[PDB]
């Protein structure tokens, strides 16, 4: 029941700083050390420090002293990590993960940090339609152009128990990110029942659905 | 710092199979106090690490038998036996006996199959898109194995290179499938300057090229 | 540099 909740994905620019925090639950705080490790997309784990929440003592990377400075409140159960005059090369998934005798017995979610001067920009969304069959099932599709920052979520109505779904992994395209999801459902379905894709972008709090037409 | 070298970098198993991987330390991992602080973690597609094994061979809570750790020194090995399909993912070493402490690089965990022929559809740019002023013609190749596999795209005929972008999906835990996206951007105006349009795929399953097309002129 | 986690202090 141990749960470590890391706080949201923030877009920053570079030069600035950033704090993220871990939220303990199901275990007392003090009782064990809390890791911060990062990766770099496409890349391994690194070591950042650790803090004891019992009296705040910390121990560094030197690959990160001067870089991250991490704390914690008792009170709140909760330990923090600031980064300081942000690069490119501070773009990374942050995580905090607890000590149990072992290193990282438990692991939070992971901060995603994007180090950018591109401002957040909502995806343009586009059915993807088959062209101009007598096949028993159709892929579909939604293109899901031009955002910033990461990342996006897209849904389908179609019937779970006759239609699949594959997800693209996005590309930067022109600075902004480009990604694509595919729905296969039964023929005989489509078009006479809809199928309408639902794109997510936490970042502009934006929730927009395309219906698919022939 | 102690340097951690994990091999294989990939490593491609059959369900069933057993997986080896290696780990080996710049300097011993023996603690003074006599420990040998050597874990290993699990970081499945999209998720957060794992941990599997520490101390070199002691599992953590839930962790199967058939992952096994041992080793000792410089030198450490983790064999996961009865391979299955939700194995997959990237296997990382760790030692924190020496401070700063530090990862291998990781060993990717690639579940062999028998080859499957991809799925190909392509779609026209939406009328949408085209009011805008651009033209995106995306060809999906969904469910195939193995991972390789090259994407050639022709408008009337002849090859076209530029605009075209890639997107792999990591391995599929339900069926150890890939799939893949392939999209030509274009202008409107290039776009409605042509017939055909034409995605053509190389793939272990086919002698010739899979060839996808459409036309805007069979509506 | 010292091993906190093993020392529990430094």
């Amino acid at each position: 029941e141990v749960q470590l909740q890391q706080s949201g994905p923030v877009l920053v620019k570079p030069g600035a700083s950033v704090k993220m925090s871990c939220k303990a639950s199901g275990y007392t705080f003090t009782d064990y050390y809390m890791n911060w490790v990062k990766q770099s997309h496409g890349k391994s784990l690194e070591w950042i420090g650790v803090i004891n929440p019992y009296n705040g003592d910390t121990s560094y990377n030197q690959k990160f002293k001067g870089k991250a400075t991490l704390t914690v409140d008792k009170s709140s159960s909760t330990a923090y990590m600031e980064l300081n005059s942000l690069t490119s090369e501070d773009s990374a998934v942050y995580y905090c993960a607890r000590y149990y005798g072992s290193w990282f017995a438990y692991w939070g979610q992971g901060t995603l940090i994007t180090v950018s001067t591109a401002k957040t920009t909502p995806p343009s969304v586009y059915p993807l339609a088959p062209g101009c069959a007598t096949g028993s099932s159709v892929t579909l599709g939604c293109l899901v152009k031009g955002y910033f920052p990461e990342s996006v979520t897209v849904t389908w109505n179609s019937g779970s128990l006759s239609s699949s779904v594959h997800t693209f992994p996005a590309l930067l395209q022109s600075g902004l990110y480009t990604m694509s999801s595919s729905v296969t459902v039964p023929s005989s379905t489509w078009p006479s029942q809809t199928v309408t894709c639902s794109v997510a972008h936490p970042a502009s709090s934006t929730t927009v659905d395309k219906k698919l037409e022939p | 710092d102690v340097l951690m070298t994990q091999t294989p970098l990939s490593l491609p198993v059959s369900l069933g199979d057993q997986a080896s991987i290696s780990c080996r330390s710049s300097q011993s991992i023996v603690h003074s106090n006599g420990n040998t602080y050597l874990e290993w973690y699990l970081q499945k597609p999209g998720q957060s690490p794992k941990l599997l094994i520490y101390k070199v061979s002691n599992r953590f809570s839930g962790v199967p038998d058939r992952f096994s750790g041992s080793g000792s020194g410089t030198d450490f090995t983790l064999k996961i036996s009865r391979v299955e399909a939700e194995d997959l993912g990237v296997y990382y070493c760790f030692q924190g006996s020496h401070v700063p402490y530090t990862f291998g690089g990781g060993t990717k965990l690639e579940i062999k199959r028998a080859d499957a022929a991809p799925t190909v559809s392509i779609f026209p740019p939406s009328s949408e898109q085209l009011t805008s002023g651009g033209a995106s013609v995306v060809c999906f190749l969904n469910n195939f194995y193995p991972k390789d596999i090259n994407v050639k795209w022709k408008i009337d005929g002849s090859e076209r290179q530029n605009g075209v972008l890639n997107s792999w999906t990591d391995q599929d835990s339900k069926d150890s499938t890939y799939s893949m996206s392939s999209t030509l951007t274009l202008t409107k105006d290039e776009y409605e300057r042509h017939n055909s349009y034409t995605c053509e795929a190389t793939h272990k399953t086919s002698t010739s090229p899979i060839v996808k097309s459409f036309n805007r002129n069979e509506c | 540099a010292c091993n906190l986690i093993v020392e529990g202090h430094c």
